[PDB]
């Protein structure tokens, strides 16, 4: 059994409505995690009982070099606890709204390690639904860490379906915007979504009102820098494309036409999952406590069963 | 600039 007292709470490194991410020291082992804490109180209240769930089985049954992995999974009286492996080096919403835009070369390097993490996931018949700038970390060598597991879906095999309107509003793929049923290949669209940003350097669709931007993701066409290489405006092309059907990683091979887009014809498929290429980045920390690649709306803050049955985990690594 | 984004289920 592990408890609330094994761990050192040291910084807050993200908050959102529903949850909490401290960074914290295990005083046993005198290693550092990021812990992931939620109030049972508000999931029961707003009936979201099994998406939390669904984010515990998948960080138990996942394992690859780039998503962040599970060490522990307790809970408390009033509490759910996730300790998860520390990506020190920050979102990559951090070093894009710092750097304005990445280089073709550098968006390259980040879209091959979430097409393998992505292709694994659909491997394991699992649906992300959430990719977005701050959902995708960077781990302490400048590798692809994602985090964020709360909207997957799991048993979706090939074409199967889902049914929840769930996600991001401006990373919403256009048939989750639609009634009915959606497959797969809103993760190709939420992929698209974050290489736009990458290599032009904003989002292909914005408004402050969620009901025009709908309608933009729905109805309005992408633009491209005229200085954008043909290759890139191809993959944003497909990886955008409205249609699920005619989507870059919409057809039955799924991430197969994603990884041989010619925009990808430099990248060896087996030396991303493997790590062997050079990172175009490496977080300059000197410390496992030194936070300077999260934002200090953040770090500056002072941090003062049978429903849950499968929650709880203990790694065998 | 774009500010931060949360997600949402219905
Ligand atoms: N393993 C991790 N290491 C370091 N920072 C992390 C880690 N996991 C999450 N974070 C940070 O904490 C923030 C919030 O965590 P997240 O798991 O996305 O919460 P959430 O409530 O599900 N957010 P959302 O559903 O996107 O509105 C992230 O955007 C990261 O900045
Ligand atoms: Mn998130
Ligand atoms: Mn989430």
């Amino acid at each position: 059994k592990v408890t609330m007292n094994d761990f050192d709470y040291l910084k807050l490194l993200g908050k959102g409505t529903f949850g909490k991410v401290i960074l914290v020291r295990e005083k046993a082992t005198g290693r550092y995690y990021a812990m992931k804490i939620l109030r049972k109180e508000v999931i029961i209240a707003k009936d979201e009982v099994a998406h939390t769930v669904t984010e515990s089985r998948v960080l138990q049954n996942t394992r690859h070099p780039f998503l962040t992995a599970l060490k522990y999974a307790f809970q408390t009286h009033d509490r759910l606890c996730f300790v998860m492996e520390y990506a020190n080096g920050g979102e990559l919403f951090f070093h894009l709204s710092r750097e304005r835009v990445f280089t073709e070369e550098r968006a390259r390097f980040y879209g091959a390690e979430i097409v393998s993490a992505l292709e694994y996931l659909h491997s394991r018949d699992v649906v992300y639904r959430d990719i977005k700038l701050e959902n995708l970390m960077l781990d302490k060598d400048g590798h692809i860490k994602i985090t964020d597991f709360g909207l997957c879906k799991e048993g979706i095999s090939d074409g199967a379906t889902m049914k929840t309107f769930c996600g991001t509003p401006e990373y919403l793929a256009p048939e989750v915007l639609e009634d009915n049923d959606y497959g797969r290949a809103v993760d190709w669209w939420g992929l698209g979504v974050v290489m736009y940003e990458m290599m032009c350097g904003r989002l292909p669709f914005y408004n402050q009102d969620h009901e025009r931007l709908f309608e933009l993701i729905l109805m309005e066409e992408i633009r491209f820098p005229r200085t954008l290489s043909p290759e890139a405006k191809s993959l944003l092309a497909g990886l955008l494309k409205k249609d699920p059907k005619q989507r870059l990683g919409g057809g039955p091979s799924d991430a197969k036409e994603v990884m041989e887009h010619r925009f990808f014809l430099s990248i060896n498929w087996q030396d991303v999952v493997q790590k062997k290429l050079l990172p175009p980045f490496k977080p300059q920390v000197t410390s496992e406590v030194d936070t300077r690649y999260f934002d200090d709306e953040f770090t500056a803050q002072s941090i003062t069963q049978e429903m849950f049955e499968d929650f709880d985990y203990i790694a065998d690594w | 600039g774009r500010p931060r984004t949360t997600s949402f289920a219905e």
